[PDB]
């Protein structure tokens, strides 16, 4: 009956909820009720009790909890303080459940960077001031494991900036043995890395300076080492360092991943600095010298001839029940990523899945079944469906679990499994209203609906939402997949303005079957615009030919794909050719700026939010993966032809809006400053805006200001 | 005006010395006296001054606590004693007569003799 | 006939030329013709000849010259490199005139921060890496005077940032005696001073950090000492320190000025940190101890009961021919600055000038005459005229030499005198086309016209220029002086938009009779607007009451005066009430922001270029001169209740444009950063623009960009 408004988007009055159970055993899980009570649910009996009441949580002003494997102690977390995208610090209290009071022995230090229980028992391991401490029981003084931890120079048990952001994507680097017998950790050395410095104004008379060790393209890199320590007698021999393969240690290298197989067997995954070679090694524990041995025969090599290794990240193996074979997802002979089963030798691997589609994730491998995700159903790249196959059975079997559950409401799924895969939970994100359900692990039948978002569906009855469609085009040989958002009461006999939203990043996808009510929804519903998203070369989940096309050629084919899509949309017949605009964010800004200044006379206006101006200003791990080294012998020529500044002359007959935050640690303010300098030196008019003491996310009231300003700009352009 | 200086020579560092200045022509015990030194490749540097009566003395900051200056009007002699020498005082020393006997007054650029050479080295 | 264009202003086309003779004797002067030739002109004989050809200047790429008083050596300067508003470094060569070849054997090092000849003879004093070196002859090894000079910590012979910008307004802090037998210098210690740091981007992978010692309001201050050394035998007793008066050396104090009286008599001026009291001391040379003595009977005290001491700076004395008495300008019993004659004591001073006007400057005191400037003529406080008074003559006399030379063309004069005041030169800046003339010096008779600016007059014949008037208003027993600029073909029966340009700074004046063709001239000529400038209380050259009305209350009365003037202009009857704007720069940014957010509904849009946000962010000297200490005991309340941010809520229904440069050292970027943060936190829409690596002046193409952007903004508001 009524259209959307900007305040309905800025204030999240249309948002959904999801249910991810916190599994603690094969049949029970934990949840936080509305009244902040920690409730334990048992599926087999259907009985619930309050492990922790809200009074205890409010006593110490706690906001998060963690339960010990033996159900005898609970740690409560307070004083949250975000540092980077994934890392933060807090204060931890320990509460006893047997007697019902906080322990008052050796109190924990403050603040603490990371804390973890043991998989069994009640051992504790935490990180404080870049050092690792271990306590055998809640009430016992700690044992210090590392001593050389220094601020901003040496990290023990936690990653530095570049590893946290570009390689691990976690806040921790330390792993327990499956039975809590050994502990493995990583040490990062950052002594020789250059430092980026920027200014923080705050609320004092003098501004202060913030320094971060940040390796840009073709600079020095951190040094990583891996140690394993016995957790029952951690003074007999001390930490032991695992060996590095000979073919890897010949030059610079990275540490990709670690996985525990058994108490006496671990798996490590390394990647070369030239990032098109990766090595997987398996190391055993020998008791004669109480050390770790990695034989040569247990090394597996993966290389790519036409691109980098893996996708955005290198794939992780999932080990079998008998723990000498595994399953891994990588490219096949036809250029599509599929599942292979490896027992003794890589070249003897057996392909399990095949076709003109791709397999995305492996969830769980039990003694008889394997669960995974795919986009095979109906040849739609942008859908996720859960499939289950049988292993070790005389007749082969294959079942699609979710493709016919709710066909018109759910085509994008994720799964969470319990211990021994007795039960699992399915979460559906779109294209309808999200919904979370619980399923039995043997017959795959629904037994309970965890969440179905009734209040949102009731509240959305009086709101007219725009119409969304997903389609494809073929031009000469490339297939472009596009999503179109059309206003209500759309008529093909009239003409409408057009807005393009672009990200275009490598190993990424922007045309998905998800549900969202966001800024472009309001733009289509109230301002009567038409919004388009396009996916072409460089995007993932469509084969290796399409993915590896933009290799050492960043910022060339994305613009061509966008322009071709725009021309086809104009040829459709309901688009006004004088009112076309484009916008993006953080490689959306890069492509948006390069497309606006392409000299085609197609776009009237464009917006760039925190864009990248040159590839010499960004981090080494990301850039060198897709562009190579910026040396005269390798790729220096293209590092200079692919900058926004070099096109500064072509911004004459277009409208530009440049936005950036001065305290951005990921995409530094240097890029926007250089763009502005180049635009001024060429005598070109444009508009700008800066946000003080704001990071890459622009969280808070800055989001309101930014979206209001962009709405004003777009409304002025299309008048 | 006639002035003759005696003493000095080649001495190892850390030693001690003393030198004398004898004046004639004018009337002694009526003017302030001073000791000045000239280093090789440098200009004139004022060292010390002594009143016409002998009550108060003035020293420079570079030889404070190491030089002692005295006078005897009966013999018309001026004595300067150096102790705890350092290998940077190698210079030629001149005896200077002031123009004010009412009180202490550093002579500016009055009469100059030949001086005595003092060299210190290992 | 055609109107002005923006490109005419931006590429300076209508710019005048002046002629300041470079006096080298009582009857000769040097000039550089438009051929890079240096020519010597003799007035008595009337002949001239070249002393340095352009070939020699081009041989070393020189751009400036300096001739020794012996006329035997010249110095040529190349490799110019600006550092601050006044300071710079360069490379100096020495040319021998007798032999016609460069001096070889001992070349000066490079870069050199300051260099000066002696008044008599040819011996040099220069500053290299914060140390003073003296050369007896241009072909001799230098003699080093100071040894403790260190970069950014200790300054010898040159001022630091604070003294260069706020106190001395020069690039040098060393003075020769009149016959060049003594040299006086000042040493500045900056070790405990806090440091301001900002980011410089440049052209490199990583930006760098610039650090400057900068005392904000209420912080620690530099420590200054004064030394005098004999230049004939500098190794005899070395430098000697000048004593400080006991009443001054009891707290923090400043150093105002130094002026030589004779070869054995010098004068010094001291200011307390509380600027209420100033002390003038005269020191003499004792030859019996080769030292300097400052008797207590030769100290003169100047204090102000209602405000600071003096105007923007403290006045300097001009000594008579007998070197025992002097003339000085300060306020009399009626609050008007006039000339007084001092022989023995301040209380015995004799008033030379009196009336309801003010004396601005003292130019020369010869044996029987005194030359000064005043605005006595016709009671216009915006004019400058030159008067001559007879001293020591049996009948008194007084004449005005400039008020009837060219009555309708010239009413703003300055003078330059030769040795013994044999001849002088008058430069006229407006309100007509500027002119430069040489006069007799004994009968004040014209001799020749140095500069007439005929080409500019020929170029301005075919251009319509706006009409300018200067008038006054009497509101609430307060007289405001305003200057109004009207478009050609002005009609009183229509309505026009209005723009206000405001500076409003203390001890300043904006309504002057000065010729200029600038941005507002183009705005009035082509865009058909009416411009106005208003001078109210807090300004100078009108009395002590008007000047000191704003003591310890900054930002209160200027806004009231501007609003009252705007209301009177609206009452005049030819102003559109719905189109009014205001703008300023670095103190008019402050006043513009405060007036726009006054909640009166008068202004429609405003512009603030590099404004001051809060007085806690500016330099200690300037801020504490007019406001006081920012402590709870003295003036913290008005420090808190005067910021722009506190009015952030009142920007809701106006248009705001904020501009600042990121590499500004005078008014730091943090002011605009805090303004933007405060505006964002209150959900108020505005516009902004930054200039990368640009100083306070915005020199280069940044000026073109800034003025084009402001023109676009103003044209949009008044549409
Ligand atoms: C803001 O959103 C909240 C839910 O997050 C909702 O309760 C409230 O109605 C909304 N308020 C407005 C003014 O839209
Ligand atoms: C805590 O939980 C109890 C049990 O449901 C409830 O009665 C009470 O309202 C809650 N108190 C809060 C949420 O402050
Ligand atoms: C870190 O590296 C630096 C030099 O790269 C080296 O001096 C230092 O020993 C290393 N720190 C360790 C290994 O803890
Ligand atoms: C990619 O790996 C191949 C071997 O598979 C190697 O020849 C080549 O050097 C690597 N790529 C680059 C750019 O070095
Ligand atoms: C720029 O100004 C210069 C200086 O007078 C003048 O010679 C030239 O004509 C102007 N250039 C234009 C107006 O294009
Ligand atoms: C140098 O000055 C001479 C003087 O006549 C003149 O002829 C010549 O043009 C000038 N050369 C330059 C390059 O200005
Ligand atoms: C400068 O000041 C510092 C302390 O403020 C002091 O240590 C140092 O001696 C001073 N330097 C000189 C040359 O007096
Ligand atoms: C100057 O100001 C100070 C502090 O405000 C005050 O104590 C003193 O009386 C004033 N000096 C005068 C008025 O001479």
């Amino acid at each position: 009956m009524r259209a959307l408004t900007l305040k309905d988007i800025l204030n999240g009055t249309f948002s959904y909820k999801t249910f991810f159970p916190n599994w603690i055993s094969g049949q029970e899980y934990l949840h936080q009720s509305a009244d902040n009570n920690i409730v334990l649910y048992n599926i087999e009996t259907g009985q619930s009790y309050t492990i922790l009441s809200n009074r205890t949580m409010k006593s110490v002003n706690a906001s998060n909890y963690g339960l010990s494997p033996d159900r005898q102690f609970v740690y409560l977390e307070s004083d949250y303080s975000k540092l980077w995208r994934y890392s933060y610090t807090a204060t931890y209290y320990i509460y006893d459940l047997s007697n019902g009071e906080f322990v008052r022995g050796n109190e924990l230090p403050r603040p603490i960077q990371y804390l973890c229980w043991s998989p069994v028992g009640s051992k504790l391991a935490y990180v404080y001031q870049n050092n690792i401490y271990l306590k055998q029981r809640p009430g016992d003084p700690p044992f210090q494991i590392t001593f050389n931890g220094r601020e901003n120079k040496i990290f023990n048990g936690i990653p530095d900036w570049v590893y946290e952001e570009e390689m691990l994507a976690t806040k921790y680097a330390l792993w327990w043995s499956p039975n809590g017998k050994f502990l493995a950790y990583a040490e990062f050395n950052d002594t020789d890395i250059p430092v980026i410095a920027y200014s923080y104004y705050g609320d004092e008379q003098y501004p202060r300076t913030i320094n971060i060790p940040y390796p840009k393209a073709g600079a020095k890199n951190p040094v990583v080492r891996i140690f394993i320590i016995d957790t029952t007698y951690p003074a007999y021999v001390g930490p032991q360092e695992v060996p590095v393969p000979a073919m890897i240690a010949s030059s610079d290298y990275y540490f990709s991943w670690l996985t525990w197989v058994t108490d006496e067997r671990v798996c490590l995954q390394w990647l070369k600095r030239v990032q098109n070679v990766s090595v997987l090694s398996i190391c055993d524990f020998r008791e004669d010298w109480q050390t770790w041995d990695c034989p040569k025969t247990q090394e597996h090599i993966e290389e790519s001839r036409t691109g980098w290794a893996g996708g955005f990240f290198v794939s992780t193996p999932v080990f079998s029940y008998d723990a000498i074979s595994y399953y891994k997802i990588f490219s096949d002979k036809d250029g599509y990523k599929h599942i292979h089963y490896i027992k003794d030798t890589v070249e003897n691997a057996i392909q399990i899945t095949s076709g003109k589609w791709e397999a995305i994730n492996i969830f769980r491998v039990t003694q008889d079944s394997l669960f995974y995700s795919s986009n095979e159903f109906e040849e739609y790249p942008g859908r996720r469906n859960i499939y289950r196959i049988s292993i070790g059975s005389y007749p082969p079997s294959k079942k699609c679990v979710t493709c016919h559950l709710r066909k018109e409401r759910c085509q994008y799924y994720t799964a969470s499994f319990s211990d021994y895969a007795k039960y699992y939970a399915l979460v559906c994100y779109g294209p309808g209203i999200p919904i979370s359900t619980l399923h039995d692990g043997r017959t795959d039948q629904e037994i309970k609906i965890l969440e179905e978002n009734k209040e949102l569906e009731n509240a959305l009855k009086n709101i007219q939402l725009p119409k969304e469609e997903i389609k494809k085009l073929e031009v000469d040989e490339i297939t472009l997949w596009y999503k179109m958002i059309l206003p209500p009461q759309f008529d093909r006999s009239k003409k409408y303005p057009l807005l393009i939203q672009v990200y275009g990043g490598p190993c990424s996808q922007s045309v998905r079957s998800v549900f969202a009510v966001n800024w472009i929804s309001y733009l289509a519903s109230k301002e009567g615009m038409v919004i388009a998203l396009v996916d072409g070369r460089g995007t993932a989940f469509q084969g290796d030919k399409l993915l590896y096309a933009v290799y050492r050629k960043l910022g060339v084919y994305e613009v061509e794909d966008q322009i071709t899509a725009v021309r086809k949309f104009i040829e459709m017949g309901f688009i006004d050719e004088k009112r076309i605009a484009i916008w993006g964010w953080s490689y959306g800004g890069y492509v948006s700026s390069l497309a606006l200044a392409s000299g085609t006379g197609l776009f009237k206006c464009g917006i760039a939010v925190a864009p990248v101006s040159s590839w010499e200003y960004y981090a080494s791990v990301y850039t060198e993966r897709f562009m190579g080294l910026p040396t005269k012998d390798d790729n220096l020529e293209h590092y200079k032809n692919s900058t926004v500044m070099a096109r500064a002359e072509y911004f004459r007959n277009v409208d530009y809006l440049l936005i950036h935050g001065t305290a951005d640690d990921n995409v530094h303010f240097q890029n926007s400053a250089q763009i502005a300098k180049a635009l001024v030196n060429a005598q070109v008019d444009f508009q700008a805006m800066w946000y003080s003491d704001q990071n890459h996310g622009l969280s808070g009231l800055s989001t309101n200001h930014l979206y209001t300003h962009m709405t004003h700009f777009l409304k002025q352009c299309f008048s | 005006v006639q002035l003759v200086e005696s003493g000095g020579g080649l001495v190892q560092p850390g030693g001690s010395l003393r030198l004398s200045c004898a004046a004639s022509g004018f009337t002694f015990s009526s003017y302030a006296m001073s000791w000045v030194r000239q280093a090789p490749g440098k200009g004139l540097e004022w060292v010390s001054a002594i009143n016409s009566g002998g009550g108060s003395t003035s020293y420079a900051d570079s030889v404070k606590g190491r030089f002692t200056i005295s006078r005897d009007n009966a013999k018309n002699t001026l004595y300067l004693q150096m102790n705890s020498l350092k290998p940077e005082d190698t210079a030629v020393y001149y005896c200077a007569k002031a123009r004010t006997g009412w009180s202490l007054a550093v002579p500016s650029f009055g009469s100059w003799g030949q001086g005595t050479q003092v060299t210190v080295s290992s």
